[PDB]
């Protein structure tokens, strides 16, 4: 039986974390739906998301929340990235001026055992594409190009995306600190 | 600090073959029958009173919101029992009960006493489905009534829907049971003197259940037994989602926690009841 | 459905000039002294145990989290009393207590009995500030000890910090008081037979206080008084923020709610105590 | 091993001037009024039932013979109360009560609480004879009724003849008082926490009086006081004819025996009540 | 016949760099924190009992006057611990403790064991002020509790205020420690087998401390060592005002006296603790 | 709170005719023989050492000043014993001993065991004056030596002058007796198990006498006798000038104080010993 | 009911990395060095006295047969120590000690204190073989002697062959250690207050070892800890062949039994000491 449970309602995040942390027999999976607080800071939202997901499932839980801070929007959306891609789908490439396309793709894991909340944060420098390209992946992957690379997260496979994305450095930190 | 399923299985076989294991079934045992738990009742009481169900929840505890419901109008509690009877003991809840793996695994064992705190005929009804016969005991007239010789006695600890005077739901009915003078209270305290219990689908939120296990330790500590002998007769608490505080409170009362797999709640309970056989 | 301050003022004058009004003071009465209420204690117990204070709160009720604290290590409850003594009865809490308008207005009246459920010397200390003298009664040895002739007896209902065996904080200590056999329990039930009470700064969250007012109605209903005469002797519940459910539960127990102005909590209480004079 | 009158007189002055002495009056206190004691009632119940009074006495105790009387016919207990009222509170018993030296010496002192176990208005009637005013408290409606400010409260512990539902005479009424839940029971147990009692004309034959003094020692022994401090607050038992067993049983319960002169029973009691002044 | 500060400084450096020097701190070490010594406690106990402080002093020794205080009334010792906790460990005694030069010079050294006979958190609190961490050991549960790996263990030899059962103040508690069976007694006698001690602010007035150094010489004399080798391991006794008799009594027990400058008591101690570094 | 001479006289006759009363004689019993008490010895030790007798007294207690004397020079303690023998047992102290009314009244009774803590042959010498014969037991060789059949055994508890190794005067000799292993210690603790003692002319200043009566209560309290039966066997303490603290300390140890008339010390003791006959 | 090697291995790692695990080594730890145990000594003492070794064994216990040997002739015990020195610490026992896997696995760990009850230099000699340095402490002069700063102290609990006065072998030497006053006794009782022990190659047959663990529970039971907290600090008893009675006696004293594989005694111990690393 598992001792840690990764809670997400997003079935595309589920197949990413099962691609690397899938063979760990100490990790289970839950699908409880939580409501995030209104703040652009990633550290504040992921810390209030774990206390709201432990209250739902009542087991040691691991939650995940991201950020897409943009220099042209002075850090917006930040942790408000979920309603931007709902509203501005590929017009988000158009509302940003050409010449200052730089942005940061941040991502955070927070595991709560019922007594303590520990936040792990990784981060990837990049720049917003001039137009959306690529088919693979999911939300905002056709618009983000990492630094040095020419391609998007959508144009790369799942092994190649996790060699650039924040989750590929968060697998090893979550496995080491939890013994998965 | 917590038993698993394979660790607790030889401990439950020993108490069952000696005839000293008694199941205690809660509201989570009728959850696969699509019945309300203690939270969906309050969502239904708030709709009748004109409350939003999230605003009604923050004015008091479960006992106190039902006390407020019962005194809102005359005959308001009688209507609730009628509505609960039509919903809890409906024919589609009967049909989900024969194909339920927990109720089949419960009735496959040859119990002698079963305690429940839920108002539905789905624990004795599970015994009728397996060809066995049961005897519901809820009031004083049931205990003095005629039974057969060797029949599993199902003790409806909080009452039955066909005897609406026995239902304890409001706060005043929980305070009336603090005297421990009701016939289900007197039968429970005498069975607790000699038997191990198995809590399935029940969470210790009732302050009269916790008060009975409190006062069994006042007999246990005053009897001045050793460290070895006062810890010999244990009770078992099967729960998917016990927190961090409640398992250590119950270690005082010789209650061990059996951690079940929370991914599938119904199959984890059914494998526990099949491991006793 | 709820008394205001000017409506309840002639009702409190009549019971006070007959000598049949007794104050009952809670944890909100020591809130202007910058002391913890029942929530800031749990935030301090969670820091010692290594919990975050928001995660520790969702594992049980107030009685159950203090029971978990006291059994975490040996002598863990003794340390809490020592720490509370340093922070509740400190010299800067003494200095805030002479200039507090509630404690001045309380001591200006010539009471004979005061009940409190908080562990601090700021209710009898308010009487010493006004030149009056008080008599703290908490344990069996205090009731049989010598007092003076006509001195206000302050009944520490939940215990005092200078007698750490009398403090009821954990869940096992609340269950020990359910027998209603302690000397503060026996004195309360006899004063409730003949006197009106005034609840100031107290919220009915203790299940042993609510159980005493429950069993006074079992004497009231069995005595078969009329509609007029069973509703004659009332108790009063001054509260800024009572909800929608709790005032109707307490109407059963002859407890009327006095709505105070929630903009300034300290001045609303002080105008109530000055209206009794 | 037994106090005399001159030895116990400074001990009773000290408790009286502190306001912590309460008289407890029995059936022997109304013996100079030519009233029946517990034996001449049974001689009168045997005449109604058709028994010889010596044969009726050997079939059970006092509680059990009155239980047999009350169930012999319908309305048989109501008739007894009516007959007792005409005989106990008659006008010639009133006339013997002003010239009685015990009732004059009792009313000369400024008591605050008097307990009696006899069904007659001759203890509060003695206070009305001396110009003082009394307040009879027997039922729940009396405790919540209006009194004056500083008036001696006469607690009719076993009931009054003008409220026939409060009279405890039969065995079933003594068993109903074993729960210690009646309003005279709750008032007695709280006064026993803080006061010395003086038993005059009473013999400990009631198993509910002896059970109250039993459970005050369970508070006294569990509080773990010393040898010196647990023996400090005494009660006093004035009796002409205590045997050899009963004074040593009551030493357990901090009850000292005052030996009165058995040649003249009325004058020995009157000199005790005059020595308190 | 008595060491000075400069003579004893190289003797204390040698035992400290070998890790075989242990401080023993008395009531005079908390004198710059404006706390009572053994004489101002008795002046405070005499005020409670109704004595004049000069008349109360001539009826017995320090152990015997506190024994008389504790048996004057029930719960009289518990109140003293509560009062001492609020006066000894107050916030203004904390503020005098960071700017005290003795407590800074004590915590600057890297000790491993510190013994104290005073009831205050100002010796381990001095170690917390310097960024170091300490471990208070007073009762049996502290010795078996978890500590860290290399942390200075502060042995509260006479007890701590947060564990009121460990405080030895009365005469009966000193006689209970004559068996040398308490966990601080057993730890002291094993550390005395191998280590030099430094007595600072302590005067040998406790007859259980003097009895431990007595029975170490009964091991020393029975082992039949020479004149040279039995005098090798010394203990040190820093005192401003030792008399003419007491330094020669302690030469029997291998205790050397370090004469400090009596003009400024606090600066003389601080220069001794800085000379060890 | 203190027995007089006429009150204690029938209590001492009962224990004497049962053979269960044993006298314990102190230094005040040899005061009419013009001998030094514990203060005039120290005035004589200060003259030898070159001290003024008022300055020598303020450097330590009685045990500690004699320890300082014995280590001032070699053979200094032996000289003191020789000097004491010439002064205490002189021929003019013999002549004052036949005409002493206390020593005549002591020897007139037929004792079986007498304990003394003074170094003089005036207690067994009083028995030789009355024609009786005594047996001095001080060392191990005396207990195993031959006696006669029924002869009063005088136990020199602190030693005798004709056996100078048995004298306990210095502090190191009192610490050697804290093990309670000496033959007078073992004989005292067995006689205390079964007999009442009468302390005459002795003040409880020896911390080894007080420690023996301490540890008899540790047997008394652990045996869990009642309040009545643990207080049955008393000891008696005849003293002209006991203070206000010491009689209440000794009530713990079942020691009652007999107040003698302080105007004439010798005649008050003699009337006590004649009242036993 | 008995730990295995893999179960006890994480329990021993936790106590070792905290520095709170101390080995206790017996006579079975020197069995692979071809040395006598407690039975082959008696076979050698019987040859000297002229007994057959099977007839000499049935006249008393091990302590009593060595007491009979030592008093058979003058200087008979001195010769035994000389003979044991030649055979226990011989050069061929040194050569078996470097290639012994138990002594290599013992010295590979970084201990701070090791207790032994055998008279041979093969426990500190194992530490010298691994390049480490040890400090043998057997007598009073060793504890007060100079050591280095951080060196494993080997406590020869029963004595060493190079100090023949410290060897306890005869019955009179075991009775002299019942006072628990020797320097190895005082050091053991203070280390037992705070540390877990690991008994390797030792069987509890010494009545002074069993008496020390007896009196640690008298401190444990009088401290009134809970069921959970009094069972927290355990000791460990590695034994190939413990019977059926002795493991249940030692559960009283918080001693758990580690069952080792009895087929190869030396390899089972070595795998235990390697699992701690
Ligand atoms: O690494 C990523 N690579 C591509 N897209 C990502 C990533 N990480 C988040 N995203 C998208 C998903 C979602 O549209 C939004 C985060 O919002 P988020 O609240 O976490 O998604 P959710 O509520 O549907 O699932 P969950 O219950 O786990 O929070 O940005
Ligand atoms: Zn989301």
């Amino acid at each position: 039986a598992p001792t840690w449970f990764y809670n997400t309602t997003n079935s595309e995040k589920l197949r990413e974390l099962q691609h690397v942390l899938g063979g760990s027999a100490k990790l289970g999976y839950l699908t409880a739906k939580v409501t995030e607080i209104l703040d652009v800071d990633l550290e504040t939202v992921i810390r209030a998301k774990a206390i709201a997901a432990y209250r739902a499932v009542r087991v040691p839980v691991i939650v995940e929340h991201g950020a897409l801070c943009i220099d042209a929007l002075n850090g917006l959306p930040g942790a408000l990235v979920k309603p931007f891609w709902e509203s501005l789908d590929t017009r988000l490439c158009e509302v940003i001026p050409a010449g200052q396309r730089t942005a940061r793709a941040r991502g955070a894991l927070c595991y709560c055992d019922g007594r303590e909340r520990h936040v792990l944060i990784e981060e990837t420098e990049g720049e917003i594409a001039p137009s959306a390209r690529g088919t693979g992946g999911f939300h905002w992957d056709p618009i983000f190009i990492p630094k040095g690379q020419t391609r998007t997260f959508a144009e790369m496979s799942l092994d190649e995306k996790l060699s650039f994305s924040p989750l590929g450095r968060l697998h090893t930190r979550l496995r080491t600190e939890l013994g998965l | 600090t917590t038993l698993t399923l394979s660790e607790a299985a030889p401990l439950l076989k020993k108490e069952f073959r000696e005839g000293r294991l008694i199941p205690f079934l809660g509201a989570g045992f009728s959850k696969p029958l699509k019945l309300p738990d203690g939270s969906q009742l309050i969502a239904s009481l708030a709709k009748t009173l004109g409350f939003e169900p999230e605003l009604f929840d923050m004015h008091g505890r479960f006992e106190q919101l039902a006390e407020f419901f019962a005194i809102s109008a005359p005959n308001r509690l009688q209507r609730l029992v009628y509505e609960m009877s039509l919903s809890f003991d409906s024919a589609e809840a009967e049909a989900l009960r024969e194909k339920s793996p927990m109720h089949r695994a419960l009735a496959a064992l040859d119990w002698r006493t079963i305690y429940t705190t839920n108002y539905d005929k789905h624990v004795e009804g599970a015994l009728r489905d397996a060809g066995k016969q049961a005897a519901v005991l809820a009031s004083f007239a049931d205990f003095q009534g005629p039974r057969a010789r060797d029949v599993c006695e199902v003790i409806k600890f909080h009452g039955t829907l066909d005897q609406p005077d026995t239902i304890v739901l409001t706060e005043s009915s929980y305070f009336q049971r603090m005297a421990l003078d009701a016939p289900p209270d007197q039968r429970l305290r005498a069975d607790l003197l000699a038997n191990s219990f198995l809590f399935i689908g029940y969470s210790f939120s009732d302050t009269n259940i916790r008060y009975i296990w409190y006062r069994m330790n006042q007999l246990r500590e005053q009897s001045q037994l050793g460290v070895k002998h006062s810890q010999a007769r244990r009770c078992f608490f099967a729960t998917h989602g016990a927190g961090l505080v409640q398992p250590d409170i119950l270690q005082q009362w010789n209650i061990d926690v059996i951690q079940l797999d929370p991914t599938d709640k119904s199959a984890s309970v059914a494998r526990l009841l099949e491991s006793i056989a």
